[PDB]
RNA sequence: CCGAGGGUAGGGCCCGUGACUGGGGCGAAGUCGUAACAAGGUAGCUGUACCGGAAGGUGCGGCUGGAU
RNA sequence: UGGGAGAGGGUGGUGGAAUUCCCGGAGUAGCGGUGAAAUGCGCAGAUACCGGGAGGAACGCCGAUGGCGAAGGCAGCCACCUGGUCCACCCGUGACGCUGAGGCGCGAAAGCGUGGGGAGCAAACCGGAUUAGAUACCCGGGUAGUCCACGCCCUAAACG
RNA sequence: CGAUGUCGGCUCGUCGCAUCCUGGGGCUGAAGAAGGUCCCAAGGGUUGGGCUGUUCGCCCAUUAAAGCGGCACGCGAGCUG
RNA sequence: GAAUGCCGGCAUGAGUAACGAUAAAGAGGGUGAGAAUCCCUCUCGCCGUAAGCCCAAGGGUUCCUACGCAAUGGUCGUCAGCGUAGGGUUAGGCGGGACCUAAGGUGAAGCCGAAAGGCGUAGCCGAAGGGCAGCCGGUUAAUAUUCCGGCCCUUCCCGCAGGUGCGAUGGGGGGACGCUCUAGGCUAGGGGGACCGGAGCCAUGGACGAGCCCGGCCAGAAGCGCAGGGUGGGAGGUAGGCAAAUCCGCCUCCCAACAAGCUCUGCGUGGUGGGGAAGCCCGGGUGACAACCCCCCGAAGCCAGGGAGCCAAGAAAAGCCUCUAAGCACAACCUGCGGGAACCCGUACCGCAAACCGACACAGGUGGGCGGGUGCAAGAGCACUCAGGCGCGCGGGAGAACCCUCGCCAAGGAACUCUGCAAGUUGGCCCCGUAACUUCGGGAGAAGGGGUGCUCCCUGGGGUGAUGAGCCCCGGGGAGCCGCAGUGAACAGGCUCUGGCGACUGUUUACCAAAAACACAGCUCUCUGCGAACUCGUAAGAGGAGGUAUAGGGAGCGACGCUUGCCCGGUGCCGGAAGGUCAAGGGGAGGGGUGCAAGCCCCGAACCGAAGCCCCGGUGAACGGCGGCCGUAACUAUAACGGUCCUAAGGUAGCGAAAUUCCUUGUCGGGUAAGUUCCGACCUGCACGAAAAGCGUAACGACCGGAGCGCUGUCUCGGCGAGGGACCCGGUGAAAUUGAACUGGCCGUGAAGAUGCGGCCUACCCGUGGCAGGACGAAAAGACCCCGUGGAGCUUUACUGCAGCC
RNA sequence: GAGCUAGCCCUGGCCAGGGUGAAGCUGGGGUGAGACCCAGUGGAGGCCCGAACCGGUGGGGGAUGCAAACCCCUCGGAUGA
């Protein structure tokens, strides 16, 4: 529920901010965060190679549990929800019986003081973990191992979620976030539930300073520089792209498909995105 | 107006010092071209 | 002190007028097509929407003030 | 107080028929379409047939000249939440009523905003016909939209 | 071309006369007044504005008249730009 | 003898410019061979959020003292940051190290690379971050939290006493954190005192006064007081914190809770030790048994790890505390006390500058702290002043032009000019009041106006205190006084109307462009399923990201509003298991060389044989493109309409003489006395047009047009005045340039613009202040232009390669 | 060679004073309940004015300079990209 501003200052008239609603504690637990080292987008060698990163604000790394089958048939308790700059995702700081303490992504519509548990009995309710064989044919899920023990990869972004639409053989068959159909082997633990804070695509950055705070520095067109920078440099004047529009480095950049040919993973893929 | 020297003493012995130039073959030719042209100091004097 | 009034500045309403522009009414015998009246030759009308020299056409839903 | 009929409204679920697309099988020389045709599709294997899958939208028969609502309007099925209404008994209150300028709310379709969805259909648009023309009627395509959520718009042959 | 700064303006003049004005004349299709045309004449004079970078030109208000050309399209070791 | 030759020497310009902020000087006395310039005194002026004081960096003896003045000092010099010599820097507590870790660097394990080398977990290094024990005064020519004095404190060793399951690089706690706003109580600092202490003072008309002037504290252990921070206690279970655990985490129970208690800081007090002014006399001495007290203001500092709110969600590690493990419990550790032990390096001086960076004693540059008082609404602003520091290392005259910076101006008031360029005007605060339009915030300080000092009288509320007085803060009313003028000096918007462009705050060509350019939220297309794509790298390895399609890369567009039409024939990209073409390779019909022969050797047709291309489709917010001629209406004109040629399709909406219009100052209208610009229209748009976006748009702009009001030395049209120069005298004394020169005008001539040739004219020799017409004056071997089978950056469907990808 | 400059990383520091007055909160009004209105409180913002600080808009001076980019007046930002 994106929170607007009253237009008294030019970029508080579009200046939306998450609700922040479903937050209930505002620091976090000092035993699962570590420092965060910033790089700028260099490399190490010191070199650029992401454009226009660094001057974000200061972050702690927040350490999530992406595995979950480390603590089999263990319940916990939902003791907090918390707000997470790494991600998009709220996180859910879990009490274990065990006293162990862990953060997990919060699904949508997770509540403080619930239970959830993992393990491949779990019942089929919102915040468990269970191997995907296991999790009935239909179930919105997400934090999807992608391969048996290497950790939860597909299905973490606010909002976000995959459909499972079948069963073949070790395999089950999921509708990614992207609407690909692909084969994931169906002892990859997945959670119940689709990712929560699905209202953070429509905050509205309002201003300039507000990208700067993010770590994203402004980002200057290639139609903007000179022939030495870029395809799209130089001209008198304002000038067309004049030749099929290329990246800096020169390949075409309005269709040309880049997955690599003979990738081993193409049998596991169904049916490539949508829209 | 601000010039281009401004003297700083461990960036000095850190850049062109006794040091660094014998971690590096570039760093060692220079000594060594140094030591064979007689030269009176083969480092830049910093005071440390 | 108040004070006719004069001066300075800024507002409100009305009237007249204006390059040009909008459609309206009217005018014995102009040009284009033929939308409506018969099932008017695609039943018509309709609110809306998009489009087309023009009447109009088409979509969606509605009315019989429609025929057989 | 005791009863009743009903597509009245809202939420969550959920069933089958059909269309379209996808995969597998089998099969070959046309299919589609019209007044007639052509565009279109088809030996790069279509149409017609069988099995599998995905997805959206609408609910056949019952169904009526029917029922419900103040109107707009409401139709598979299930559960929950909720409105109106009629009947019987003749128990309670004791004229507490009627209407209603303003106000407030509801208000088909189309349209608008922000997300989502998108099978079929289809403004615009393209093509094939027809024609003197054909910015049409007919044919093959097809984007908004039609669907959902919230927020707007407030119109009508909103009619008995 | 081992460099002669290039438009206009401002300032400062100076010269030519094919004379805009003023002075002197002949002819007139010169009644007068006012013109037209040509001859002599360079002593002095020849305004202030609107527009445009403008030269030029058009316009306003005047005037005896609001002349035309040369001086490296006079003049940037004088200014402007 | 020439090479704008090379090195050196010495001329010319020339006793010329200049002598480095316009804060400023005068005199007396001293010293000395010599004095505007050194020392001393008095007078004057300048800084005072510094031009004063303290750190850090950097510099490296410049510090102090004696003796000097050749050179250095823009003059002088007896002086000096200069020459010579001697002296000077004292630490367990200040800073760094024998402590921690940050980026980053390095790097046993390991990985990679022709070599050199590149990576890399832990570990190690790395600080202005964490952590950790000293305050006040005195003393030297020169050091002082360092020496001394007083009062405090830290660690290490050993010993005594008492206590305890002691013990770690291992587990845990803690350390430990943002931004804005902010409470209570303090301290720093400051204002006042009719109170306390003091050498004196009474002038010039008056005052011996509740007069003037000066000062009225600092540090301190335990204890106590005030104000704060930190912190639940008990028990049972326990599978988690990579062994163990009584610790920690989780569950339960009992008790305690806006407390209290324990604990830790800050402030006050405090044994005690210090300090102590004017004035006067010669840095000292006196004052002085100095006094050392009350009231007010009050931090941005302290209590602190305080409170609240917000989103962009805010280091690590050690010290420290707790837990246990081997081990050891004759040990070891904790608490108290005692004695002993306590190392290395820095410390002088300059430090907004004459000692640092700028070749200079250079108007430039340089991070942190303190930065007093009065008034002006506030303040670090402004004026003056304290403490303290200076008068800027050439002077003395004169009172021309001209230049600079400054002041004023009759009448006019933009007539100036490309342009109101420049300079006026306006100017703070309080009150009244305020338009179109708008996205409802704004536009707005709109505009426009009134008030503003001083005196007396009455009165309201708050802070401190006590509720009162005193001090202090914000006021309200009435009556008066003076001047030309009351933010009386200084600091302090001119305003409006209307266009173009860009939404906006931002960014940029360091050093000629700040803009309409870039960026920007936002919109769309596209790639990417994660060992992602993409980027750097030969690789290993990195970034992407300890992210996962609500994410990440690429591209264009550029808030927002209303919108974004037609063309897929060419190019691009996407799809297409057919067909055509196609390399190595497979195959081997059929040949050939040689040998007596077995054989050896070579060529080789059909046929199979990838990507790419061809071919079939799709695709525009992919590259891009969006017609011509002729005819036609009952006045004319013009064509809604028709004919025909061509195209892949013929530019829709909206806009239009435009930041685009050539003809052009198009035509008409507005504004003006007059308008090539401006604004509104029209449309035959040379040559607009829809994300190289189209048309608008409130607000915004040191952007660029046009107009009006206000006011002006911009101007008619100039005048006067000030100061710094220019000028003269003393001192010091450059420069580019220069074939040599005994270097005039005209009319000619001459390589075509002559001081230098011809003819004539004119002209005694030599300077000084001025002006710039000439010396085709200086400067820089023309940047334009061409030429050279010269160079370099850039592009592409030029050629040929290469990385990369298939 | 990044002691100048450009970007980033780590760790510190700085931004006088005044002005405007968002959300929220409270109360009052309102209604079936609401939306919402009013007042108080509150203290937001690439908000406003203006020093330090960072700049470099217009003009003038300087031009063998005080200076191989300076000086004067004026001007932009000044809680933020
Ligand atoms: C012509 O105007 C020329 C241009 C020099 S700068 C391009 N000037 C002198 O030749
Ligand atoms: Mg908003
Ligand atoms: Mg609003
Ligand atoms: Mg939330
Ligand atoms: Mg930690
Ligand atoms: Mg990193
Ligand atoms: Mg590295
Ligand atoms: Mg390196
Ligand atoms: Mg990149
Ligand atoms: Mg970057
Ligand atoms: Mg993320
Ligand atoms: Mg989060
Ligand atoms: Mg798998
Ligand atoms: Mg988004
Ligand atoms: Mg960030
Ligand atoms: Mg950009
Ligand atoms: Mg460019
Ligand atoms: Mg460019
Ligand atoms: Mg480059
Ligand atoms: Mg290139
Ligand atoms: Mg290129
Ligand atoms: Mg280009
Ligand atoms: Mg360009
Ligand atoms: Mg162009
Ligand atoms: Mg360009
Ligand atoms: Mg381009
Ligand atoms: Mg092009
Ligand atoms: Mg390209
Ligand atoms: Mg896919
Ligand atoms: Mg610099
Ligand atoms: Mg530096
Ligand atoms: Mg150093
Ligand atoms: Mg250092
Ligand atoms: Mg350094
Ligand atoms: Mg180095
Ligand atoms: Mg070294
Ligand atoms: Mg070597
Ligand atoms: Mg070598
Ligand atoms: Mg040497
Ligand atoms: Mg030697
Ligand atoms: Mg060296
Ligand atoms: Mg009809
Ligand atoms: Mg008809
Ligand atoms: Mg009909
Ligand atoms: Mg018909
Ligand atoms: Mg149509
Ligand atoms: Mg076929
Ligand atoms: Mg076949
Ligand atoms: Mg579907
Ligand atoms: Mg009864
Ligand atoms: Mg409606
Ligand atoms: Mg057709
Ligand atoms: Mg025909
Ligand atoms: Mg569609
Ligand atoms: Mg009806
Ligand atoms: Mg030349
Ligand atoms: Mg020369
Ligand atoms: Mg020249
Ligand atoms: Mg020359
Ligand atoms: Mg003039
Ligand atoms: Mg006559
Ligand atoms: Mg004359
Ligand atoms: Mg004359
Ligand atoms: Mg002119
Ligand atoms: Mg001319
Ligand atoms: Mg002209
Ligand atoms: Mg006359
Ligand atoms: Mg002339
Ligand atoms: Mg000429
Ligand atoms: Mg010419
Ligand atoms: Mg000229
Ligand atoms: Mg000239
Ligand atoms: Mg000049
Ligand atoms: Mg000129
Ligand atoms: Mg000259
Ligand atoms: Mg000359
Ligand atoms: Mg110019
Ligand atoms: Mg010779
Ligand atoms: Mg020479
Ligand atoms: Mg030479
Ligand atoms: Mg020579
Ligand atoms: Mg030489
Ligand atoms: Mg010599
Ligand atoms: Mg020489
Ligand atoms: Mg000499
Ligand atoms: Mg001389
Ligand atoms: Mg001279
Ligand atoms: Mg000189
Ligand atoms: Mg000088
Ligand atoms: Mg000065
Ligand atoms: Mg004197
Ligand atoms: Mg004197
Ligand atoms: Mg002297
Ligand atoms: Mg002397
Ligand atoms: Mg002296
Ligand atoms: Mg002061
Ligand atoms: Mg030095
Ligand atoms: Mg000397
Ligand atoms: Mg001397
Ligand atoms: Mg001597
Ligand atoms: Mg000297
Ligand atoms: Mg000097
Ligand atoms: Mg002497
Ligand atoms: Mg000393
Ligand atoms: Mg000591
Ligand atoms: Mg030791
Ligand atoms: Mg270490
Ligand atoms: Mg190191
Ligand atoms: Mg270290
Ligand atoms: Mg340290
Ligand atoms: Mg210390
Ligand atoms: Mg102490
Ligand atoms: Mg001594
Ligand atoms: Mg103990
Ligand atoms: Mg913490
Ligand atoms: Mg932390
Ligand atoms: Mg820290
Ligand atoms: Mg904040
Ligand atoms: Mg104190
Ligand atoms: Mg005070
Ligand atoms: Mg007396
Ligand atoms: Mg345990
Ligand atoms: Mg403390
Ligand atoms: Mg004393
Ligand atoms: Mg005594
Ligand atoms: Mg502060
Ligand atoms: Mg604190
Ligand atoms: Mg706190
Ligand atoms: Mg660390
Ligand atoms: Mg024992
Ligand atoms: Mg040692
Ligand atoms: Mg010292
Ligand atoms: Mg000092
Ligand atoms: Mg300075
Ligand atoms: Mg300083
Ligand atoms: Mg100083
Ligand atoms: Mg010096
Ligand atoms: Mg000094
Ligand atoms: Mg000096
Ligand atoms: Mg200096
Ligand atoms: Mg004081
Ligand atoms: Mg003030
Ligand atoms: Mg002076
Ligand atoms: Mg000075
Ligand atoms: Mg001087
Ligand atoms: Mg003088
Ligand atoms: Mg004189
Ligand atoms: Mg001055
Ligand atoms: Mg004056
Ligand atoms: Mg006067
Ligand atoms: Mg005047
Ligand atoms: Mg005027
Ligand atoms: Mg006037
Ligand atoms: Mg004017
Ligand atoms: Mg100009
Ligand atoms: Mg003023
Ligand atoms: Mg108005
Ligand atoms: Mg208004
Ligand atoms: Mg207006
Ligand atoms: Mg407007
Ligand atoms: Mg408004
Ligand atoms: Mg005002
Ligand atoms: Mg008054
Ligand atoms: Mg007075
Ligand atoms: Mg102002
Ligand atoms: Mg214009
Ligand atoms: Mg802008
Ligand atoms: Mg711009
Ligand atoms: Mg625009
Ligand atoms: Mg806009
Ligand atoms: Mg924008
Ligand atoms: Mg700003
Ligand atoms: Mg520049
Ligand atoms: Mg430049
Ligand atoms: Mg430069
Ligand atoms: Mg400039
Ligand atoms: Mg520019
Ligand atoms: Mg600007
Ligand atoms: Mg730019
Ligand atoms: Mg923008
Ligand atoms: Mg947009
Ligand atoms: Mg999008
Ligand atoms: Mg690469
Ligand atoms: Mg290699
Ligand atoms: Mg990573
Ligand atoms: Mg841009
Ligand atoms: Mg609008
Ligand atoms: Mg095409
Ligand atoms: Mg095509
Ligand atoms: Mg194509
Ligand atoms: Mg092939
Ligand atoms: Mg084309
Ligand atoms: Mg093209
Ligand atoms: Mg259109
Ligand atoms: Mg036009
Ligand atoms: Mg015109
Ligand atoms: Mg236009
Ligand atoms: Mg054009
Ligand atoms: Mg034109
Ligand atoms: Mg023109
Ligand atoms: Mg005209
Ligand atoms: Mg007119
Ligand atoms: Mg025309
Ligand atoms: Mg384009
Ligand atoms: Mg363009
Ligand atoms: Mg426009
Ligand atoms: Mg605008
Ligand atoms: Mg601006
Ligand atoms: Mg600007
Ligand atoms: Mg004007
Ligand atoms: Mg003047
Ligand atoms: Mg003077
Ligand atoms: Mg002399
Ligand atoms: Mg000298
Ligand atoms: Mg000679
Ligand atoms: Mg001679
Ligand atoms: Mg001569
Ligand atoms: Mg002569
Ligand atoms: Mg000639
Ligand atoms: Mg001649
Ligand atoms: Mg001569
Ligand atoms: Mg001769
Ligand atoms: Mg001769
Ligand atoms: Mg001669
Ligand atoms: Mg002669
Ligand atoms: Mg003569
Ligand atoms: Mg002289
Ligand atoms: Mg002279
Ligand atoms: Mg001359
Ligand atoms: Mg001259
Ligand atoms: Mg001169
Ligand atoms: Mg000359
Ligand atoms: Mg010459
Ligand atoms: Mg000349
Ligand atoms: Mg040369
Ligand atoms: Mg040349
Ligand atoms: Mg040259
Ligand atoms: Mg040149
Ligand atoms: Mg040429
Ligand atoms: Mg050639
Ligand atoms: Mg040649
Ligand atoms: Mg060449
Ligand atoms: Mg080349
Ligand atoms: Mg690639
Ligand atoms: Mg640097
Ligand atoms: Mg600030
Ligand atoms: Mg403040
Ligand atoms: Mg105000
Ligand atoms: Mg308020
Ligand atoms: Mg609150
Ligand atoms: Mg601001
Ligand atoms: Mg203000
Ligand atoms: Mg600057
Ligand atoms: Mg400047
Ligand atoms: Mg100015
Ligand atoms: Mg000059
Ligand atoms: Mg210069
Ligand atoms: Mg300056
Ligand atoms: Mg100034
Ligand atoms: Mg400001
Ligand atoms: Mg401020
Ligand atoms: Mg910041």
């Amino acid at each position: 529920a994106v929170k607007k501003f009253k237009p008294y200052t030019p970029s508080r008239r579009f200046m939306t901010v998450a609700d922040f609603s479903e937050i209930t504690k505002t620091e976090p637990e000092k035993s699962l965060v570590k420092p965060l080292k910033k790089t700028g987008g260099r490399n190490n060698q010191g070199r650029i190679t992401v454009r226009f990163r660094g001057g974000g604000h200061k972050r702690l790394y927040r350490i999530i549990d992406f595995k979950r089958w480390d603590k089999v048939g263990i319940p916990a308790k939902v003791a907090a929800i918390e707000y997470d700059p790494n991600r998009s995702a709220r996180i859910a700081l879990l009490h274990y019986v065990d006293g162990e303490k862990r953060y997990i992504i919060a699904p949508d519509g997770l509540q403080v003081g619930q239970q959830v548990v993992a393990g491949p009995d779990a019942p089929i309710q919102v915040g468990n973990a269970l191997p995907l064989r296991f999790i009935p044919v239909g179930t919105v899920v997400h934090a999807v191992e992608l391969e048996p023990k290497k950790g939860a990869k597909l299905a973490r972004a606010a909002g976000t979620s995959a459909q499972i639409q079948g069963r073949e053989g070790d395999y089950v068959i999921l509708r990614l976030p992207s609407g690909e159909l692909r084969k994931v082997h169906g002892e990859c633990y997945a959670t119940v539930g689709a990712v929560g804070n699905a209202d953070h695509k429509n905050i509205v950055l309002g201003k300039a300073g507000r990208s700067r705070w993010l770590g994203r520095r402004p980002h200057v067109r290639g139609a903007a520089m000179n022939p030495v920078d870029h395809p799209h440099g130089g001209g008198e004047g304002r000038a067309p792209r004049g030749r099929p529009p290329a990246s800096p480095w020169g390949w075409q950049t309005k269709g040309l498909k880049t997955r690599k040919r003979r990738k081993p993973s193409s049998r596991f893929i169904i049916a490539r995105r949508k829209k | 107006m601000k010039r281009t020297w401004q003297p700083n003493r461990r960036k000095r012995a850190k850049t062109h010092g006794f040091r660094a130039r014998m971690r590096t073959p570039g760093g060692r030719k220079v000594l060594k071209r140094r030591r064979q042209k007689g030269r009176w100091r083969l480092t830049p004097a910093v005071r440390k």
